[PDB]
């Protein structure tokens, strides 16, 4: 699901020249809105504690 | 005189005439990006080199390819101000042309099917705005200049310290754009060898096999040939006059010392030689008898006395050897080639495919594509053009100006110079010289970034080609912009050289954007960095500055661009001069680099010139190769072109500079960036004239676009109707200038711009309208003019500490503008949605008094620390509250909510006014009240300049149409451009309600954000840190009483008493200059003020000015006389606060025109006083220097470095205090603390500051309660470190254990 919000949201950003936002990323994949924030707001990979 | 100069013109007491004015100080910049950005048909520079070094995109199979056409940049969504407020980048859009083509197997290569064409987008590269700024992520950000090494071949040496024998080691080392390294070296055994990517060494000649050179081949270029043949049964040498100059010489008469020229003015071509000589010689071809079929010797083989009577058996008579001496040639080439083990091309190439991949199996195929990609291959390898000319200049090479790779020649030619060293002939190059060091800017920078993303791309569209499945698929498709956004994004947010602008003052400004840096990537490191760079270097005339580089680690690694310094199209400094012709001196200049100054001599601006242009004495000062000197006067070449060449904007402010000395001269250009802007600014009264140039070019005045008279002045905007003259057709005819007005700088700090114009007057262009932060009238404003006494008062200032009158902290002369940013989020939880609202629990009516109904404080509200900003409340779980506290709430009620109280609180000891506040909502949440009122707000305040614009252009046309009144023609056309008008101002501001109704894009999790500016009026107190601009910095260590400070005759009293002790030992003797200078100048103000109050006719008023400007033998020629009335009656307003004098550096006032203008003032001529003990009246018997002197409020205040803590947060690893007072952390107790307690022998206190006071987590928590039972005793335990450490160790597979 992550790996196809990325592919998408590429694919809107060359079509139209922006960022996708999520509500316009919600229609071409035919997946709720809310679940579209729920997988963004998912949490990346930590950041370590010993960055500068 | 400009109209903006005439209002207050400075007397300058300088002597030489100026030719050249200083140029834009941004240039730097502005040029750089200029380049990276703008269209470039050859494409040398800028997105097209970068392009074209990628592009065209070749497949493995070459079945197709993506070509590049052109690029283009869109309008930009947002502009630099509301880029700031939202916090995004001010950026525009990459649009490149691009076709995809297709090519049959079947068909041969080169037929074109079809084509596909189209423009697609790869990302956001971020604008610089006009003053050389970037804004990344909302905040204003520098891109700082590296000085680096300069591509090319540099030869270099050991000195001998890497073995005890007096021999040196030398070695050459080529350094690409884009490559691998290649050194080649000498041990100290005289052989020549290799290294590749800092590797281990190899012998030499292995790089000339893989180049296919025979060892004859190797010889011959490497050494050179003497010859022998067999004539009459006899040895015969050759004819080089050159080399003999001993056992005998077979020229019969000319025989010599069985000097040579006496008998070489007579030549033979005939010398004849034992066989003894030859034993000892090496050959230098390959000799093959076809009737034995083998090599009876080889070559670069001794020959021995067999060979000769072996080779004349074998018919030949012809024999060619090496020629050696020990001083002029040397066997190094011929005894590297007998220490290498290979013997043909592909035997050497598996060495070095073992050498670098050890361990991989040699393989043949793999070895040749190794070395065609280390060196010759144009993907991995390449020589910029500054580095192809520095090498075509080190070799002598003449051609190949476009090759960027390394061939045989230059490898060649790279040997032969190095070997020439080694053999005396020719010196190494200086690694520090500026001709060898390299300007890289933001234009390189970003082109450099920009291919590496490029190449990130290029790598997944070739692997898509190679698919082959090409049958719909338009070229927005292979094209991931991500990367390459991210690549600039990486670059403009993360680099080491793009740091957040220093924004205290304009010279802040001016010195980031001047900035040079030898660190960053490819740069140094601070702690391996060495003495020679950190030193200055006698090409740094000019070039880079001497005085200011940072004090500490980074001394000398970070330096500042000279006043004249340029850039020129390689990236070299390059400083101008004055050329001499005939012996008269020209206005014209050139610039010259480091290489073309070592040629010519140099004069400077302090030799005297004639009255016909010319020098006079006839030994004048000049420079040769670095070294000063005397030289004749027909021997000059160049001349300096003004005295502040050598000294950067910074240190050009600093007047009577050469009475100072280095390290004083230095604290002070460091100190002066920075002071601090005050609620008023006035101008120096001593100054150096630089100030309106650093002023103009900084940005932060309202400089006129074109001339004509402002047609109305207010606080936050300036109109002015263009001159009939600047006026393009169709034009409106007006300039708009919006005021910034008390926004937050970098450093927290007040940027407001204030108009010094009024209703009516005339501009021309270049003229100022707004003056900026520490800006008065155009001029560089930092600091105030003191009062100063030189003399000791009590202690109070002993060592450099400061005493202060109280005037000056009730007149306000140095309270300052703080704006403070405090950001409230509210995010989504697990538990809930975070609210921001009014009912806060456990909170009365007192607390959300300056609250509004929605949570937020109002504008104008007066706030203290624990006061609440902005009200919210965070869903909170369950709490299994304690027995008792179960009673509490069973015998009181008062039921728990669900809800707990985190709320956005004032920090302690901060009291403000709240100025603004700003709601950024996600797009879908409700819009609270306060949002609403705020967008209508913004919708008003920004329809008024499109309102403005659509009235007056609607009035004309009006106009027109009574003017007008075929007829009806006339009138369709007039309202169909009535028609057109309304139309564009209806899109104008639809664009602009879009704009403000636009939601924000939040990071993910978050729902709302609230930001309050709160400003803080903060005054001079002691612990505030005050300076000079001579490096007298200190602290003040008392407020004193008016009554209590040393007076004059007058009774006027001083404003600060300074130690005199700190003048002698410390070398600046340019402040007591300066006092002394102000003591004058203040006079003078004082009787201009005089005369203006007694109204005395304007004859006289004239006549003063007149001999106040005429005082000295100076370059300024101002005519009173050719002023207005109205304009003299400004001038003399203007300065009755004083007579501002310009002393440029290095041609200052000499100590006789001080005198002069102190007697014109009706002042002693020593500039000493008698002043008066306010504390007993009694008069000093000795008299005190009092004057004026320019102060300074630093950015280091006591009230942001108090900090005090008793018990807070803890670490989460360590469980120890916190570290800083933003994070209300605790003081670091380090080693050489423990050490001074185990000293003193408390090993008490020792014991609570290692266990209570840190770490021992029941230890503070019952010392705490002791102490509130009022015990003072202890119980200490184990450390929670040494428990961290223990487990550590057991990780580790280490039994580590406490016995008992």
């Amino acid at each position: 699901t992550i790996n196809k919000l990325n592919r998408i949201s590429r694919q809107m950003l060359q079509e139209m020249g922006r960022e996708p936002l999520p509500e316009e990323l919600a229609e071409r994949m035919q997946m709720p809105e809310d679940k579209i924030r729920k997988v963004l707001k998912i949490a990346k990979e930590p950041i370590s504690m010993e960055t500068p | 005189y400009s109209y903006t100069e005439k209002k207050r013109i400075r007397k300058d007491f300088g002597t030489r005439p100026q030719v050249l004015d200083i140029p834009y100080l941004l240039s730097i910049q502005l040029d750089s990006f200029e380049k990276f950005i703008e269209q470039d048909p050859e494409g040398q520079y800028g997105l097209e080199a970068a392009f074209r070094s990628v592009f065209p995109i070749q497949s493995y199979n070459g079945n197709s390819e993506l070509q590049y056409v052109s690029y283009r940049l869109g309008e930009p969504v947002f502009d630099v101000k509301e880029c700031q407020i939202r916090g995004v980048t001010y950026s525009k859009p990459l649009r490149v042309k691009l076709r995809l083509v297709i090519f049959d197997k079947d068909a041969p290569a080169g037929t074109v099917k079809d084509i596909k064409e189209q423009e697609v987008y790869m990302g956001e590269i971020p604008l610089m705005t006009e003053n050389g700024t970037f804004v990344i992520n909302g905040t204003e950000r520098v891109i700082v200049s590296q000085l680096h090494r300069s591509p090319g071949v540099f030869f270099d040496s050991d000195k001998g310290k890497t073995h005890s024998s007096g021999k040196v080691l030398y070695n050459a080392r080529i350094i690409p754009y884009r490559g691998s390294w290649l050194d080649f070296e000498f041990d100290p055994k005289d052989n020549l060898y290799v290294r590749i990517d800092r590797r281990r060494k190899l012998p030499a000649s292995i790089i000339l096999r893989v180049l296919g050179k025979t060892s004859a081949e190797i010889l011959d270029i490497f050494f050179e040939k003497v010859n022998f043949e067999v004539k009459d049964q006899t040895l015969m040498m050759e004819l080089v006059p050159e080399r003999l100059r001993t056992f005998d010489i077979e020229a019969d008469g000319k025989v010599y010392v069985e000097h040579i020229r006496q008998l070489e003015k007579d030549g033979v071509n005939f010398i004849e030689v034992p066989v003894e000589y030859i034993v000892g010689k090496v050959s230098a071809k390959d000799y093959v008898n076809e009737a034995t079929g083998e090599l009876i010797i080889t070559a670069n083989q001794e020959i021995s006395l067999e060979a000769l009577a072996n080779l004349s058996q074998a018919g030949y008579k012809k024999l060619e050897v090496l020629f050696t001496n020990d001083l002029d040639h040397g066997p190094f080439m011929s005894e590297t080639l007998r220490v290498d083990s290979t013997t043909d091309r592909i035997s050497a190439l598996v060495e070095i495919y073992r050498m670098m991949r050890p361990g991989e199996p040699p393989t043949k195929e793999a070895a040749e594509s190794l070395f065609e990609s280390l060196f010759f291959s144009a993907e991995r390898y390449d020589l910029s053009t500054v580095g192809r000319m520095k090498f075509n200049s080190s070799i002598g090479r003449e051609d190949a100006e476009e090759q960027g790779t390394l061939d045989e020649v230059d490898i060649i030619e790279v040997m032969k110079k190095l070997i020439s060293i080694r053999n005396g002939k020719g010196e190494v190059d200086d690694i520090d010289h500026l001709g060898n060091r390299r300007i890289r800017s933001v234009g390189e920078m970003a082109e450099n970034q920009f291919r590496v993303g490029l190449v990130r791309v290029e790598r997944a569209v070739k692997e898509r080609l190679s698919l082959g499945d090409l049958d719909n698929v338009m070229p927005q498709d292979l094209i991931n912009a991500k990367p390459i956004s991210a690549a600039v994004k990486e670059f403009f947010g993360s680099s080491q050289l793009s740091q957040f602008m220093d924004q205290n003052n304009p010279l802040s400004e001016v010195t980031h954007k001047r900035r040079i840096s030898a660190l960053g990537p490819g740069g140094l490191t601070r702690e391996r960095a060495g003495f020679e760079v950190r030193d200055v270097h006698v090409t740094h005339y000019g070039r880079l500055c001497p005085i200011e580089t940072p004090e500490g680690p980074n001394i000398g690694l970070i330096n500042s661009l000279s006043a004249f310094a340029r850039c020129n199209e390689y990236g070299f400094l390059e400083t101008p001069y004055r050329r001499v012709v005939n012996g008269v001196v020209t206005d014209e200049v050139d610039y010259l680099s480091a290489i073309e100054e070592g040629q010519f001599v140099i004069a400077q601006a302090n030799a005297k010139l004639t009255e016909e242009g010319g020098f006079a004495d006839e030994l004048v000062t000049a420079r040769q190769k670095g070294e000063s000197g005397l030289h004749p006067r027909e021997h000059v070449d160049y001349m300096d072109v003004a005295t502040n060449q050598v000294v950067s904007i910074a240190a050009s402010l600093i007047p009577f500079l050469e009475h100072d000395d280095a390290n004083r001269a230095l604290m002070g250009a460091n100190m002066q960036r920075q002071a601090v802007p005050t609620l008023r600014s006035e101008k120096p009264l001593v100054g150096t004239g630089i100030e309106r140039n650093v002023a103009v070019d900084s940005g932060v005045t309202a400089v006129a676009k074109r001339g004509g008279v402002i047609q109305s002045v207010d606080a936050s905007r300036i109109v002015v109707k263009v001159n009939e003259e600047e006026l393009i057709p169709g034009e409106a005819g007006i300039d708009i200038y919006n005021l910034t007005k008390y926004t937050r700088s970098n450093q927290n700090t007040c940027i407001n711009q204030r108009p010094c114009v009024m209703p009516g007057e005339p501009v021309a262009r270049g003229d100022v309208l707004a003056d900026g932060p520490s800006t008065d009238l155009g001029e560089l404003a930092l600091g105030q003019n003191m009062r100063i006494a030189f003399m000791p008062w009590n202690g109070y200032n002993f060592e450099d500490s400061i005493l202060v009158s109280e005037r000056v902290v009730q007149d306000d002369r140095f309270t300052t503008i703080h704006i403070q940013e405090l950001s409230c989020v509210a995010r989504d939880t697990k538990l809930g949605a975070e609210e921001i609202t009014a009912d806060i629990p456990n909170v009365g009516e007192a607390a959300l008094s300056k609250l509004d109904e929605s949570g937020i404080v109002y504008i104008g509200a007066e706030v203290k620390g624990g006061d609440i900003l902005v009200g919210k409340v965070t869903p909170k779980g369950e709490t299994q509250l304690t027995p008792e506290e179960k009673l509490l709430r069973a015998i009181f009620g008062e039921k728990a909510s669900d809800v707990k109280d985190t709320s956005l609180r004032v920090p302690n000891s901060v009291a403000g006014t709240v100025i603004d506040v700003q709601v950024f909502t996600r797009d879908g949440v409700e819009k609270d009240k306060r949002a609403l009122e705020i967008e209508q707000m913004q919708l008003k305040e920004a329809k008024k300049d499109l309102t403005e614009e659509f009235q007056i252009l609607e009035g004309g046309l009006l106009a027109r149409v009574r003017s007008v009144l075929e007829l009806q023609n006339q009138l369709e056309q007039l309202a169909e451009q009535y028609d057109e008008l309304k139309a564009d101002f209806d899109k104008k501001f639809e664009a602009k309600r879009r704009k403000i109704t636009q939601g924000d894009d939040l990071a993910p999790g978050v729902l709302k954000i609230v930001k309050v500016y709160l400003a803080v009026k903060r005054r001079i107190q002691p612990g505030d840190k005050m300076a000079g601009r001579h490096g007298n910095k200190g602290v003040i260590s008392k407020i004193n009483p008016v009554e209590d400070m040393p007076y004059d005759e007058n009774g006027q009293p001083v404003d600060i008493v300074l130690n005199p002790l700190g003048v002698p030992s410390r070398m600046n003797i340019g402040q007591i200059l300066e006092v002394h200078l102000g003591l004058a100048a203040k006079g003078i103000g004082d009787k201009i003020n005089q005369m203006i109050k007694e109204q005395q006719e304007l004859a006289k008023l004239r006549e003063f000015l007149q001999k106040v400007y005429d005082l000295g033998d100076t370059r300024q020629r101002v005519d009173i006389s050719e002023l207005s009335d109205e304009d003299v009656r400004t001038l003399a307003h203007n300065l009755r606060a004083g007579l501002p004098v310009a002393t440029p550096v290095f041609d200052g006032a000499p100590e006789s025109s001080i005198k002069a203008m102190l007697e014109l003032a009706d002042l002693p001529a020593s500039g000493q006083l008698t002043l008066f003990d306010g504390r007993t009246g009694d008069a000093f018997e000795r008299p005190v220097t009092v004057g004026y002197m320019y102060m300074l409020k630093l950015n280091h205040l006591v009230d942001d470095k108090m900090h005090a803590r008793s018990t807070g947060s803890y670490s989460l690893v360590t469980q120890q205090p916190l570290g800083g007072k933003a994070q209300f952390g605790g003081q670091r107790f380090g080693e050489m603390e423990v050490w001074a307690l185990e000293a003193y022998g408390a090993a008490y206190t020792l014991q609570e500051m290692l266990t209570v006071k840190s770490d021992d987590v029941n230890g503070r928590t019952k010392m705490y309660k002791n102490i509130v039972d009022g015990n003072h005793a202890m119980e200490p335990g184990m450390p929670e470190s040494f428990n961290v450490l223990l487990k550590e160790i057991r990780s580790l597979g280490i039994n580590i254990e406490l016995e008992d």
